[PDB]
């Protein structure tokens, strides 16, 4: 990303803060949310196997 | 004397990058197509805030003064340029009736259009472009300066070129950022029924 | 069947803090390390700002 020299935070669509500008070496950093999601358990019937 | 503001008097209301997006805001912006008082010495109200723009060839305008009375009675903000340095301070100055103590802040650093927004504590935004009567066009004024001073401003003056002034009003605006974080167009959402529509839809293109 | 029964979530390792390269410090050598100190009938009074 290429932000203008005064810009500190980045924003995406629904006000999702998407980037920041590091104030100690002038890098724009893309933020990924820490990974999460549903867990599913796939089973034959317990009458068949555990 | 007066002139049309057109599409000018727009700035970034926050230090935030946004791209290819039609961000809506309510803030102190210049109403589109409003009269702008025109000058070429006098004293003016600061209002809620000021848009100021000057077209120059010979660098006539050097700065501004702000406060309540602008002659000894209290700390009054000053900006002044002389040679290769810009000098900015807030002291209780015995300023002249017609120019051309106690510091809480001191700092030392037609063919040109220079543009400035002054607003409440205090902020300066600007732009410049070369030119060839304020021009029909658009760009947004980038922030230059934050002054944490808290000075109680209500009136202001120029230090000396055609130049124009208008006063900011708290209106809703739709601001179109490009791929590169830059505001490249805007809608004044209370200008006309089509602008009320572009802001209802959050869209710069309106279908039938 | 397939049953949805929990939510996964990677937790943080530690906490970063970021602010400007620290600069424009007040010259305390003008109050605590100066070459002279004032009286007790009229003191040096300084607006640090
Ligand atoms: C296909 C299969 O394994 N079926 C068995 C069934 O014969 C048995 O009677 C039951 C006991 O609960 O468990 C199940
Ligand atoms: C030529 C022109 O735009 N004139 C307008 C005038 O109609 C309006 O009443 C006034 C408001 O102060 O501002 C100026
Ligand atoms: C020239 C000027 O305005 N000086 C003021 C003084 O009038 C006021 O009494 C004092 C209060 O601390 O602050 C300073
Ligand atoms: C380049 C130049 O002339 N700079 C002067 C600076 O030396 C002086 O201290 C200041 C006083 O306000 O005015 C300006
Ligand atoms: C809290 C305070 O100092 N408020 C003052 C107000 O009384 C005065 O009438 C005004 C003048 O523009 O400036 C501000
Ligand atoms: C901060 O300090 C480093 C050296 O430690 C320097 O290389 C860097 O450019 C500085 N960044 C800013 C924005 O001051
Ligand atoms: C974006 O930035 C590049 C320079 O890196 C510039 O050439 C290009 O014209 C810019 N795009 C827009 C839409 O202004």
């Amino acid at each position: 990303k290429k932000f203008l020299p005064f810009q500190q935070f980045g924003r995406d669509i629904a006000d999702t803060t998407d980037a920041v500008r590091d104030p100690q070496t002038l890098e724009i950093l893309d933020i990924t949310p820490c990974s999460f999601g549903g867990v599913s358990v796939i089973t034959p019937g317990t009458n068949t196997s555990n | 004397a007066y002139t049309n503001s057109f599409t000018r008097g727009v700035y970034y209301p926050d230090k935030v990058f946004r791209s290819s997006v039609l961000h809506s805001t309510q803030d102190l912006f210049l109403p589109f197509f409003s009269n702008v008082t025109w000058f070429h010495n006098p004293v003016l109200p600061f209002n809620d805030g000021v848009y100021f723009a000057s077209t120059e060839k010979s660098n006539i305008i050097r700065g501004w003064i702000f406060g309540t009375t602008l002659d000894s009675k209290t700390q009054s903000l000053l900006i002044v340029n002389n040679a290769t340095n810009v000098v900015i301070k807030v002291c209780e100055f015995q300023f002249c009736n017609d120019p051309f103590n106690n510091c809480t802040f001191e700092y030392v650093s037609f063919k040109n259009l220079r543009e400035f927004v002054f607003k409440n504590y205090f902020k300066i935004y600007s732009k410049h472009t070369p030119i060839n009567d304020l021009p029909q066009g658009f760009s947004a004024l980038e922030p230059l300066v934050d002054l944490p001073i808290g000075i109680n401003i209500t009136r202001f003056q120029t230090l000396l070129a055609a130049y124009y002034v208008g006063y900011l009003q708290p209106r809703t605006f739709l601001l179109k950022y490009n791929e590169n974080g830059t505001i490249t167009d805007a809608v004044d959402c209370a200008l006309d029924p089509l602008s009320e529509t572009k802001c209802t839809l959050k869209s710069f293109t309106v279908e039938k | 069947g397939i049953y949805q029964t929990s939510n996964f979530r990677v937790q943080p390792t530690e906490s970063i803090v970021r602010f400007p390269n620290i600069t424009n410090l007040c010259p305390f050598g003008e109050v605590f390390n100066a070459t002279r100190f004032a009286s007790v009938y009229a003191w040096n009074r300084k607006r640090i700002s």
